[PDB]
């Protein structure tokens, strides 16, 4: 039908390929009277979005609005859920202000947005914390509403899990803070990643207190939804470089193909409804002078060209694109994990550092340590199938195998480590109170100088790819040359086994 | 100089009291040079256009704080959304005046939302303190509605967080329909008598026809409801005799006008004492900068302190709605609301005015029918409960024990076996032992009459899985407890952490641990500390009873989570199968409280039972929530430990060696 | 507004409760106990006695150092000088029973049997250890 589309003006998005954009596309026409109209507005002030409303509803009877938003105004949307409430017109919501996600919708509304809802984005993220062992977490919370559904999932989540979610309370602030009270808040944070679900400016507060605080460290990681971040294209200053963030905002996703998965969803819509029943354009006449047929009670499972765009009862698309980004050592938000359905498709399996977090960051804690497979020792096991975590009273631990034979390509297995050297490593880490990045030798055994070449873990350490030798190695003259050990902790000589 | 401060209401006059108000606010505050005028907004039929109105009216005109201000509105829309939704853009201190919604009640669609009367979550709080000054215990949830229900339910818990009660029956269903004859139908046939209503004017007087009809005018019925309840034909469809609370001076309009102005201007004088002087411009063309002091106006709004007021001592809580709730307390004597209660926020106040009761007494004490009759599980275990089926129909053998005393049993009703077992055959059986005559002691101290069923399946419960939203939900004895299909579960229950952490407890009347069964040259394995069974075999089958205490005390501590790999290879339902099993040498270890093993080790003499105990557990009667049966059965299990009770029924079953 | 400290009495039991002179080398309470005091009066008449800072040692001893760790509270342990468990002596309970009746000391973390008139005058928390009575002999 009869469909206005409105965009911002970022994105180097002009207007003439919204003009080509409905035109040769759709080539499965079902309804007859369809038409578009496209239009730009500076302005993203209620009293514009009122005028150009009431202009495009009599502007030969609109049945479907298109607004795209390129400020960081969360009550855009919730304007435009009032525009959808009062002149009963599905709206979608596509970038910026008008795609953020609002707390409650109506049910007597036909307004949508093409985002995910909070539980699915706390799942995304904790699926980036079980898939990168930060078990030990806390969460910081203002007064900003829609925190207690999110601390009620988190809650719900850990006591439905097998990883063993060690969690400090949910330090909750309680208003403008003076840092007088709410700094004895942040104090008792001891722990490690920190999850932030706050407004804009009041991250930039709280992060600025943080920098403060010293709480931008290297092993302190902060991870925010989509609401902190607002948009791709500004990236305030205050944030620490290695800033996870979850959103969709992605160019690959762009706009004009945003406006024409909304063209296809309303088309197919009003297609899919026209089978049912015939007079589907029934508008509403004017804003002055003061429905059974409606597309809100249809469009629960839609599909457009495969992609499941299927909407659920509260207005979130089923399977969206949760992109998760980080912010680099050049103060830009680079792509890293992609979603699927149920599983998430990451990039780097060992995470990157990004050492530089801030300017003032002396980072040398980040100790990478190999071992060697031994019975009594080092036991290597595969993670559980069913549950895909390595249980509490082992570490984390990747080794490099070589799939194919021909070539040099292998790929980083993650696996499990226990037994001795293991809780002499994890005695030290909780002690000397360092980090430490473990993974098993792949050239062999302990090590041999071969013409002049050592290999094993004396290599390891030698050739600097590894700092310390925390697993099974015995002492001799070479060694001791080239490397340095540390005290004998076991009396192991060598030994003559007969029956 | 001056300052536009909007005001939407139709009647002119009540603009012009509110320009007297701040006229003498701002005579009274000071030789500052400000002024503030005042802008007036009416009705429209058109949402649209209101919003229109206020956005080419008012923020052009730089307002500061827009009053809500429209009682008398004859639609049922009832929609000052569109103030809201236009001065939440700047994050401008919406004032309400007018109604007690928890969508604005909610700071989360209505940002900056405060007003001075609070909602109907406070009637709550009356009602909490009508429980703690007249003795009211339990109650009963009855929302028609769905929306502010919930957070009607929210605030009710975080009320009753204090005594850790909750309702017996709480309901959320869909308005408009007149079958709800069933659902007072179940209500009746409960325990409490305390009932809340909360819905709309249409929907009281439906459930009020349904309670007429259902004749629930009758006595013991403590209805207590609020001011939707009393209006329209739900104030004729209402009994004569029921409880309601009103608004003292809520509807009459200058006085909460008078309020405001007391609360506004001063805070505007509280707002030039400080720094970051802040205005929302123009938005008109692209105006869109926010507003940078909005949270710090909002906070002057929350900590307003003041002692003016008509209604009283006005002061804002930290949810944005106003501290120290007062109402009328109304009844409806004979078709006319008569105030039978002047309310003081500590204590009740009643009035000269008599209180007629549809039941009895001018008095409202507790209504009960004090748990005549107590639902009881168990489980299978032969040294605590045997379970054996009749031997004609309904009557028991007339047993007698070593001393010639008759055994006192009792009519339990039981399944066969499990579904997939039995399809269809339960039958009330006899049961008796250890535990019934526990049951049967607590019977005869207290007085109360009971009823004894079984467990449908054949597991204790535990926190298990569900398929839709991945919830650990229950199941077992638990599982029928919580479902109310069980009233008090008397049975071997092993304590521990998970189980304690929902439903409180009473003292164990048992003081055990775990142990293990074996078969008995070098025939012993002695108890956990053998590392065969640290690392096992193929041939060192050791197992447990799914979904038990044993299987959460070994799924707790990871170390010993080899165990957890390998006894899931071979769980059973009954422990009678584990008999079975390691008495056939199909089981080569078990994983078992020491009481039944000993009973076992007592009666056969090839199963050998060891010494290293582990988990010193209690076997307590798994009790409710907050309940009055938690003190008054402790003390009883208490008085029968003191004396040489548990001596007597040691030598029923227990001490007695074969 | 906070509150974690707790006025906590106890009373020596050899299992349970050891209290020990503090160690003249370090002037300190060896790490596994903890700092108490003890009101000694040195002779009978003088009602004046001295709070004399002692070590608390044990099993009692470990399991509220235990539940500080989880439960996040501070506390002032302290001894009773009134003499034993508890007895309702012509309806004035003594001992730990006294500290906690009278609200002079918050809970007794420290080792007591449980009783009907001890159910009924205070409450109680969930059993920890298998204590009943017992017969010695040779
Ligand atoms: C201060 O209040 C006066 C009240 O009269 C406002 O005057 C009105 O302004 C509107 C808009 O221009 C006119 O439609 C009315 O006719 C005016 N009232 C009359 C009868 O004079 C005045 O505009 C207010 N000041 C500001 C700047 O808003
Ligand atoms: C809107 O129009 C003004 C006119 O000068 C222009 O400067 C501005 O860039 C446009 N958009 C924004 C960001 O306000
Ligand atoms: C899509 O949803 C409708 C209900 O709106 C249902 O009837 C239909 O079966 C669904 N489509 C499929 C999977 O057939
Ligand atoms: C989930 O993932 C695929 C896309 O990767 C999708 O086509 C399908 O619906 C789902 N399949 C599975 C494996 O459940
Ligand atoms: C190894 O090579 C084969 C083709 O020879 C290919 O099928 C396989 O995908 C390769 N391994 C990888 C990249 O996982
Ligand atoms: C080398 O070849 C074998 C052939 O099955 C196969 O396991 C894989 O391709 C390679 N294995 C190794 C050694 O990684
Ligand atoms: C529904 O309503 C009818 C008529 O009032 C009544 O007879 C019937 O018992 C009700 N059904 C139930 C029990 O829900
Ligand atoms: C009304 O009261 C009668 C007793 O007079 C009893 O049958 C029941 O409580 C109610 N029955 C009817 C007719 O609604
Ligand atoms: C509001 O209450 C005051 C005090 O009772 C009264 O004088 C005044 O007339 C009322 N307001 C109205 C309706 O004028
Ligand atoms: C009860 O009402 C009086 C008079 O209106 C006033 O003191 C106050 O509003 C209430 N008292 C309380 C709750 O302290
Ligand atoms: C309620 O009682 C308290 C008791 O001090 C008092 O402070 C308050 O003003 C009373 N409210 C009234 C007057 O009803
Ligand atoms: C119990 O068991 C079987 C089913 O397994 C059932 O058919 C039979 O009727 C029952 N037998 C007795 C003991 O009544
Ligand atoms: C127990 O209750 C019954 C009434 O149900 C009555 O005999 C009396 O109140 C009580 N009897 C005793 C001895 O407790
Ligand atoms: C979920 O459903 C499957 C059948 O599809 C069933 O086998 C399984 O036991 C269920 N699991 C839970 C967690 O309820
Ligand atoms: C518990 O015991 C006391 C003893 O007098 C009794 O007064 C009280 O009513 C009992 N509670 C209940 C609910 O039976
Ligand atoms: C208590 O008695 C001893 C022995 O007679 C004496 O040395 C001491 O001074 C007395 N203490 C007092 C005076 O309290
Ligand atoms: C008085 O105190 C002393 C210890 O200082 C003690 O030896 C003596 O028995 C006490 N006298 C009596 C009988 O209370």
């Amino acid at each position: 039908l009869n469909i206005a589309v409105l965009l911002g003006h970022s994105h180097d998005v002009t207007e003439r390929e919204l003009r080509n954009l409905w035109g040769p596309e759709q080539a499965t026409g079902l309804p007859l009277d369809v038409n578009v109209v496209a239009l730009l507005m500076n302005r993203t002030d209620p009293k514009s979005l009122i005028t150009h409303v009431c202009d495009l509803m009599s502007g030969a009877r609109i049945h479907g609005l298109v607004f795209g938003d390129d400020t960081d105004q969360e009550a855009v949307a919730q304007m435009l859920d009032f525009i959808s409430s009062q002149t009963f017109i599905p709206i979608l919501g596509i970038h910026g202000g008008a795609s953020m996600i609002m707390a409650d919708k109506d049910p007597t509304s036909t307004f949508f947005q093409f985002g995910a809802s909070i539980q699915q984005q706390a799942t995304v993220m904790l699926k980036i914390m079980q898939d990168y062992d930060w078990h030990v977490f806390s969460l910081v919370t203002t007064i900003f509403p829609g925190y207690r559904d999110f601390i009620s999932f988190i809650k719900t989540t850990v006591d439905n899990s097998f990883v063993g979610w060690d969690m400090q309370n949910v330090i909750t602030l309680d208003t403008s803070f003076e840092d007088a009270k709410t700094q004895v808040q942040l104090k008792k944070i001891h722990s490690s990643v920190i999850l932030l679900y706050c407004s804009k400016d009041e991250a930039v507060l709280i992060l600025s207190e943080a920098r403060s605080l010293g709480l931008t460290g290297y092993d302190f990681f902060w991870i925010v939804p989509s609401l902190v971040s607002g948009n791709t294209e500004l990236i305030p200053k205050e944030f620490p470089s290695g800033l996870i963030s979850v959103s969709y905002d992605d160019w690959d996703y762009s706009l004009e193909a945003r406006v024409r998965d909304g063209l296809g969803i309303l088309t197919t819509a009003a297609s899919s409804m026209l089978e049912k029943f015939s007079y589907i354009p029934e508008a509403k006449a004017s804003c002055y002078g003061q429905p059974l047929h409606t597309l809100h009670q249809f469009m629960v499972n839609v599909t457009w060209d495969g992609k499941d765009l299927s909407f659920t009862e509260e207005g979130y698309q089923v399977h969206p694109r949760l992109v998760v980004i980080v912010l680099n050592k050049d103060r830009e938000w680079e792509k890293v994990g992609k979603w699927e359905n149920q599983t998430l498709s990451l990039r780097h399996a060992v995470w990157p550092r990004y050492k530089s977090f801030s300017d003032c960051e002396p980072d040398d804690n980040h100790l990478s340590i190999v071992t060697l497979e031994e019975a009594p020792f080092v036991i290597v096991e595969d993670i559980d199938p069913l549950t895909e975590t390595c249980v509490r009273n082992t570490v984390p631990c990747r080794k490099f195998v070589k799939i194919n034979n021909s070539t040099n390509e292998g790929m980083n297995v993650k696996k499990c480590c226990k037994g001795f050297c293991i809780d002499i490593l994890k005695k030290l880490s909780r002690t000397v109170k360092f980090t430490y990045d473990l993974y098993l030798v792949t050239n062999g055994k302990h090590g041999k100088k071969v013409n002049n070449v050592w290999n094993g873990m004396i290599g390891e350490v030698v050739y600097q790819r590894a700092v310390m030798a925390v697993g099974s190695l015995t002492i001799n003259e070479e060694r001791s040359e080239v490397v340095d050990f540390s005290v004998p902790f076991v009396e192991t000589g060598i030994s003559v086994m007969v029956s | 100089k001056i300052v536009n401060i909007g005001a939407v209401l139709s009647t002119r006059k009540h603009e012009q009291m509110f320009r007297e108000a701040v006229n003498q606010a701002n005579k009274r505050h000071g030789s500052w040079k400000i002024q503030l005028n005042a802008t007036s907004v009416t009705h429209k039929p058109n949402a649209i256009q209101m919003a229109l109105s206020v956005c080419e009216d008012l923020i052009s005109s730089q307002v500061y704080a827009i009053l809500v201000s429209h009682p008398p509105t004859p639609n049922d829309h009832f929609t000052p959304t569109p103030v809201s939704y236009t001065a939440g853009f700047y994050r401008i201190p919406v004032l309400g005046l007018t109604t007690r919604m928890s969508i604005y009640s909610d700071k989360s669609i209505h940002l900056s939302f405060l007003r001075t009367v609070p909602p109907y979550s406070h009637q709550s709080s009356v009602w909490f303190e009508m429980m703690r000054v007249y003795n009211w215990n339990h109650i009963i949830l009855l929302v028609s509605d769905d929306h502010e229900g919930r957070a009607a339910q929210k605030r009710l818990e975080t009320l009753l967080e204090e005594r850790e009660s909750k309702a017996e029956k709480v309901l959320q269903f869909d308005p408009g329909t007149k079958n709800v004859t069933a659902l007072l139908m179940e209500a009746r046939e409960l325990e409490a008598r305390v009932i809340i209503l909360s819905a709309s004017e249409d929907d009281a007087a439906t459930v009020y026809r349904a309670a007429a009809m259902l004749n629930m005018t009758g006595s013991g019925y403590v209805w207590l409801v609020g001011e939707r309840e009393i209006s329209g034909n739900a104030l004729r469809y209402a009994p004569d005799g029921i409880i309601g609370l009103q608004l003292i001076n809520g509807k009459n309009e200058s006085a909460h006008i008078s309020d405001a102005v007391g609360v506004v201007a001063q805070a505007v004088h509280e707002l030039l004492e400080k720094e970051n002087i802040t205005d929302p411009p123009r938005g008109c063309v692209g105006n869109t900068n926010i507003w940078k002091t909005g949270p710090l106006f909002k906070r002057v709004l929350m900590s307003s302190k003041y002692a003016d007021g008509v209604t009283g001592r006005v002061e804002f809580n930290e949810d944005g709605d106003r501290k120290f709730a007062n109402y009328s307390i109304m009844n409806l004597q004979n078709r006319k609301l008569v105030q039978v209660g002047i309310y003081n926020g500590t204590h009740v106040i009643p009035n000269d005015r008599k209180i007629i009761w549809p039941g009895g007494e001018t008095e409202k004490p507790r209504g009960y029918q004090m748990s005549t009759r107590l639902k009881i599980v168990t489980i299978h275990q032969e040294p605590f409960v045997y379970v054996k089926p009749t031997m004609s129909d309904g009557t028991c053998k007339e047993e007698f024990t070593v001393n010639g005393d008759p055994v006192k049993k009792v009519i339990c009703t039981g399944p066969n076996d499990t579904s997939p077992g039995s399809p269809r055959h339960t039958v009330p059986q006899c049961c008796y032992g250890f535990c019934i005559d526990l049951l049967i002691k607590l019977a005869r101290t207290m007085n109360f009459t009971y009823e004894v069923h079984l467990v449908a399946d054949g597991k204790f419960g535990t926190q298990e899985r569900v398929n839709n939203s991945n919830k650990k939900e229950w199941n077992g004895m638990m599982g029928e407890l919580l479902s109310g299909q069980a009233d008090m579960i008397v049975a071997p229950l092993t304590i521990n952490n998970e189980r304690a952490q929902y439903i409180e407890f009473s003292k164990p009347f048992k003081y055990q641990g775990l142990t293990i069964l074996v078969k008995k040259p070098e025939e012993r394995i002695t108890g956990i500390n053998d590392p065969r069974l640290r690392n096992p075999s193929d041939k060192f089958i050791y197992a447990t009873v799914k979904q038990s205490s044993v299987d959460i005390y070994f799924r707790r501590q990871v170390e010993l989570s080899t165990m957890y790999r390998h006894m899931e290879k071979h769980n059973y339902e009954s422990a009678a199968e584990a008999i079975q099993a390691v008495r056939d040498n199909k089981l080569h270890a078990f994983i078992w409280d020491s009481a039944v093993l000993e009973f076992e080790a007592s009666q056969k003499c090839d199963l050998v039972t060891t010494g290293e105990l582990f988990f010193r557990s209690g076997f307590g009667i798994g009790m409710r929530k907050d309940s009055p049966w938690k003190q008054n059965v402790s003390l009883s299990i208490l008085k029968s430990h003191e004396n040489g009770f548990m001596e007597d029924l040691d030598k029923t079953w227990v001490r007695y060696q074969e | 507004p906070d509150d974690n400290h707790l006025s906590i009495v106890t009373l020596e039991e050899a299992p349970f409760v050891i209290v020990e002179d503090i160690d003249p080398l370090t002037e300190t309470c060896v790490r596994n106990t903890v700092p108490c005091r003890k009101f000694v009066k040195i002779n009978n008449s003088t009602n004046e006695g001295m709070n004399v800072k002692k070590c608390c040692k044990g099993f009692c001893i470990d399991i509220l150092k235990k539940l500080s760790r989880t439960v996040k509270f501070t506390y002032d342990l302290y001894l009773v000088t009134n003499g034993k468990h508890g007895k309702k002596v012509n309806n004035v309970w003594n001992g730990m029973i006294g500290e906690v009746v009278y609200q002079r000391a918050v809970m007794a973390v420290g080792s007591l049997t449980i009783n009907e008139e001890r159910s009924e005058v205070v409450d109680f928390s969930v059993p920890f250890v298998e204590t009943g009575i017992s017969v010695m002999v040779s």
